[PDB]
């Protein structure tokens, strides 16, 4: 009865969706290797944070080809460290083994950004918005990532921007809705409807 | 002999029935070849589609050809064994087709409404297909077992010969059970599922509007194409006086064309919605 | 000082490899069919090794299942749930009583076949990539932190730590003499080590990208390399120069697994075009295409007696070809 | 009588 | 300092002729034709 | 053996030991007191060219395959550009992660540039 015990464990593989978390040291990845698990709407999500390996990531990231979503958390307050986040986002979006799955984008510590702007990019001056200053700053930060995300590979996978701070507590429902939309579009592709 | 129709009407019905059987069997066997031959579209998700295509092809070919060649002059040409075979198997093909549409609608509802819940395994899919076919043959068995070929002056008839009752209870209860299990409950299930899915799912938004409009077409054409079939097959237990002339022959031929018009629709829907199905219909011809 | 090495290798260039292989007939077309198909894996698999008895093989998957199968009957004899889901290597012991595994959890777990975990090796800072058994007492492991390590399982401490690489180490191969081993890394350099001396012997730099797989020739005096620049190269240990370049203009994809046969004539390589290739090791010519997988081939292993070959891609299917 | 069939 | 010393130690090696290695590879390849199942 | 040698105000990076027109090359800088930072990239065809915003619209990066070398042209310099300049290559051909790394195997030792 070895094969009989596996099939029930097959359900244990199928009811749980895995998530891959990235970011940097300054971004609050912990407050949103390390493993965490959380159940929303009686659906279990099980999120991974790989932080024991070296800085070279071109080999072990191939292990995350079949993960449901990649949560990319970006520090937005410190303007000198956005360009590394843009380069990492472009490299992730243009990867051969990561082009199928999608990236949920979190822009962390928004209150710190508001406190900094209420006290690098030469194209910021000729930009118009699609308390009035913070909206222009926030959607500049959003649009600089979305031009990369919509530059190529828009049909295979999407990007879901999100504005959040460290004192937020509702990110679970938002990532639940994002994963529901991603798997809904995947099911619509798999069922000969679109 | 009655029901000896003139030649021009037989030519017109023969042309219409030939067109419908050719397009139905061509579409269904092409759907077979695309799903089961390409091996990248071969998925647990499409097993219900293969079962539906098989039941629709069996419907079209066997049921439509033998009923039309019987009902042109009301003279049976195939003997009592094939009379039993036609009273048994194509009715089960019809029943399994409607139940496979119900299973496809259930899969689409439970997927679109609940995408985070996992899809059913190949074991449960095979069990559902087996239960569909066993219940279809079990419901078509009383017509197959009670079939009888009888000889009249210049006439040979394949008829269901139930044991006689003073109130005609047995065939009336059987046809009422067939009606409530074949027209009412799957229509209610597919209507509730497609209503909830269309309400939830109503650029890529135009594909969603196309999907909702197409399932509206599916529900409406199922109700329209399967109303007069059950209406006529429940007619002789209410108004039995309408079987004097060839008017009931014309009514039977018209409702058989309208009921077998529902075979063509699923290849048309799959060609209109999906792109790889359009590539498959382009590659086959 | 390496310019003198380059001048010495240029002076050692007497003739090409194909100049000496002219007086023999080519092999021709080599074709195989999937004798057994294994469908018991749930998620993607990454690694595989053949036993010395040529009957039982072991498969490692990323869902946390390490399954030892039976190749004759196409059935599982053992199925071990793993502590960490992410593994990248496995090896089945020549005595058949042990199987090792390792991955991103920085642990080289050893499993006894006489099923529970025996011991857990924790000395590597990076992800493990390849491990192979010398004997039942000592094992050689390689990690992505530029370190190979000789472990004694009886004490669980490193005997010799091989540190001569600059890129992440992907694969190692064991000589038939069980005294030297060659290892390839992500710096376009594969090099030989001595397990007794604890130091590197020779360094071979011929490729242009990351070396992903390596295997010894059956005589122990040559090795073939596979890398991401869609080429293979055969190197000799004594000559220390490139012999043949198995490359084609119609392939631009990576190479993940290589292996040799019993005779060494057929070099079997797993590519990234969803299909494997077989190569004549002397003619440097294409012999056939092994196309039976729907995903990219990650593991490939040839039996010692050469009666079968097993091949896996990440589509959770193991295929024996013969 | 007609004796139609399903 | 360690890399230069390693490369200097690896510079002083004995290299046989490439045609000799080709001949030895030829001899081992043609010496095991009957034990090759492919 | 791969080898990248920098020289140079116009920067010239020489590449040898590998095929040239199949890889996407990068320029990175190392200012003292901080980590590395990406400057500009060039593709195989030389069409997809991007720069850092702090140096955008000022530098001219170019590649010629016949000379098998990479060029960078600078005008209107700033005192913030005093850094060590490495030419880098991400390893996968026909395609790119680890060029901004502490240890890398496909980039040169760099040249120090001060105004």
């Amino acid at each position: 009865g070895i094969e009989k015990q596996l099939q029930k464990d097959k359900q244990v593989y199928r009811a749980t969706h895995r998530l891959l978390l990235l970011g940097a040291d300054n971004s609050g990845k912990s407050t949103i290797i390390f493993e965490t698990k959380f159940q929303v709407d009686k659906v279990n999500f099980h999120m991974f944070d790989v932080g024991g390996q070296r800085d070279e990531r071109r080999k072990w990231i191939q292990c995350f080809n079949d993960v449901t979503a990649i949560i990319f958390v970006v520090d937005s307050s410190d303007y000198n460290r956005l360009q590394e986040a843009l380069n990492d986002f472009k490299s992730i979006w243009n990867n051969r083994w990561l082009r199928t799955i999608s990236v949920i984008l979190f822009l962390n510590k928004q209150d710190l950004l508001a406190e900094k702007v209420l006290a690098y990019f030469p194209e910021f001056a000729r930009y118009t918005t699609p308390d009035p200053r913070v909206t222009r700053a926030k959607y500049f930060i959003r649009d600089e990532f979305l031009r990369i995300s919509t530059a190529s590979g828009d049909g295979r996978h999407y990007c879901y921007p999100h504005f959040t701070c460290a004192v937020d507590t509702e990110n679970a429902r938002r990532i639940f809705n994002d994963c529901k939309d991603i798997i809904l579009q995947m099911n619509l592709r798999e069922y000969n409807l679109v | 002999n009655q029901f000896v129709q003139p030649a021009w009407q037989i030519v017109l019905w023969a042309a219409a029935y030939t067109v419908i059987v050719v397009t139905s069997v061509v579409g269904n066997v092409v759907v077979m070849w695309i799903i089961l031959a390409h091996k990248r579209m071969r998925t647990v998700t499409n097993y219900f589609l293969v079962n539906l295509a098989f039941a629709e092809a069996s419907m079209a070919a066997f049921n439509t050809v033998v009923n039309f060649t019987y009902a042109v002059h009301n003279e049976w040409y195939y003997g009592l064994f094939y009379c039993k075979f036609h009273n048994f198997f194509p009715i089960a093909a019809v029943f399994a087709s409607i139940y496979s549409m119900t299973a496809v609608a259930f899969d689409r509802y439970m997927a679109i409404i609940h995408p985070l819940q996992p899809r059913l395994s190949a074991t449960a899919t095979k069990v559902v297909i087996c239960v569909i076919w066993v219940l279809a043959l079990l419901l078509a068995f009383p017509q197959g077992y009670y079939s009888t070929t009888e000889t009249m002056p210049s006439r040979v008839v394949c008829m269901i010969e139930w044991p006689e009752h003073p109130n005609k209870i047995y065939e009336k209860v059987y046809h009422i059970c067939v009606t409530v299990l074949i027209y009412f409950l799957p229509l209610l299930v597919i209507g509730y599922a497609y209503t909830v899915v269309g309400i939830t799912l109503w650029e890529q938004v135009s594909a969603k509007r196309k999907v909702v409009k197409m399932m509206i077409v599916v529900v409406c054409t199922f109700a329209i194409c399967w109303l007069p079939f059950h209406i006529f097959f429940l007619l002789p237990y209410i108004n039995p006086d309408l079987y004097l002339k060839k008017f009931i022959q014309q009514v039977y031929l018209a409702i058989m064309w309208l009921a077998m018009s529902s075979t063509m629709y699923n290849p048309i829907i799959y060609c209109c919605l999906n792109d790889r199905f359009r590539l498959g219909f382009k590659h086959a011809f | 000082l390496k310019n003198q090495i380059r001048d010495a290798r240029k002076a050692c260039a007497d003739a090409t490899l194909s100049q000496i292989t002219n007086n023999i007939d080519p092999v021709g077309r080599i074709q195989m069919r999937t004798r057994r198909t294994l469908r018991g894996h749930l998620a993607k698999i990454y690694a595989m090794h053949w036993g010395t008895d040529s009957r039982l093989l072991v498969s490692a998957s990323q869902d946390g299942k390490l399954i030892i199968w039976d190749s004759y009957t196409t059935n599982k004899v053992h199925a071990i749930p793993l502590r960490s889901s992410w593994v990248m290597t496995c090896a089945y012991a020549p005595s058949g009583n042990y199987v090792a595994c390792g991955g991103l959890d920085n642990i080289c777990s050893i499993y006894n076949l006489k099923v529970r975990v025996s011991r857990e090796l924790a000395g590597h800072t990076g992800y493990l990539s390849c491990c192979r058994f010398l004997d039942d007492n000592q094992i050689v492991t390689s990690s992505g932190d530029t370190t190979c390590a000789l472990w004694d399982i009886e004490t669980g401490q490193q005997t010799t730590t091989f540190t001569g690489h600059t890129g992440d180490v992907m694969s190692l191969s064991l000589a038939p003499d069980t005294r030297l081993f060659v290892s390839g890394a992500c710096d376009a350099s594969a090099k030989l080590w001595d397990v007794r001396e604890g130091m590197c012997r020779q360094t071979f730099t011929g490729h242009e990208s990351d070396i992903n797989a390596i295997c010894f020739f059956p005589n122990g005096n040559a090795f073939a390399t596979g890398s991401d620049d869609a080429t293979c190269r055969l190197f000799d240990l004594r000559a220390d120069q490139e012999l043949m370049t198995y490359s084609h203009d119609n392939i631009i994809c990576g190479i993940t697994s290589v292996s040799f046969s019993k005779s060494g004539r057929l070099l079997l390589a797993g590519y990234d075009d969803f299909n494997c290739n077989v190569w004549d090791a002397l003619k440097a010519d294409r012999a056939g295409v092994l196309a039976g997988h729907d995903n990219r081939v990650s593991c490939l292993g040839v039996t010692d007696d050469g009666m079968a070959v097993a091949t896996g891609s990440w589509d959770s299917f193991l295929k024996i070809w013969n | 009588q007609f004796f139609g069939l399903m | 300092r360690k890399l230069v010393e390693q490369l200097k130690m690896e510079a002083n090696i004995d290299r046989i002729k490439v045609s000799k290695a080709a001949a030895d590879l030829m001899a081992y390849c043609e010496a095991h034709a009957k034990e090759d199942p492919l | 053996q791969v080898q990248l040698q920098e020289s140079g105000l116009r920067l010239s990076c020489a590449a040898s030991g590998f095929t040239f027109s199949n890889y996407k090359m990068n320029w990175v800088r190392q200012a003292p007191g901080k980590g590395l930072e990406w400057v500009s990239d060039i593709s195989q065809s030389g069409a997809s060219i991007s720069y850092t915003g702090s140096v955008k619209g000022r530098f001219t990066i170019s590649r010629d395959n016949a000379k098998n070398t990479l060029y960078l042209q600078m005008n209107s310099l700033k005192p913030e550009d005093t850094a060590v300049y490495y030419c880098a290559r991400c390893p996968a051909p026909f395609t790119c992660f680890d060029v901004t790394s502490t240890t890398y195997a496909y980039r040169g030792q760099g040249t120090q540039v001060t105004v």
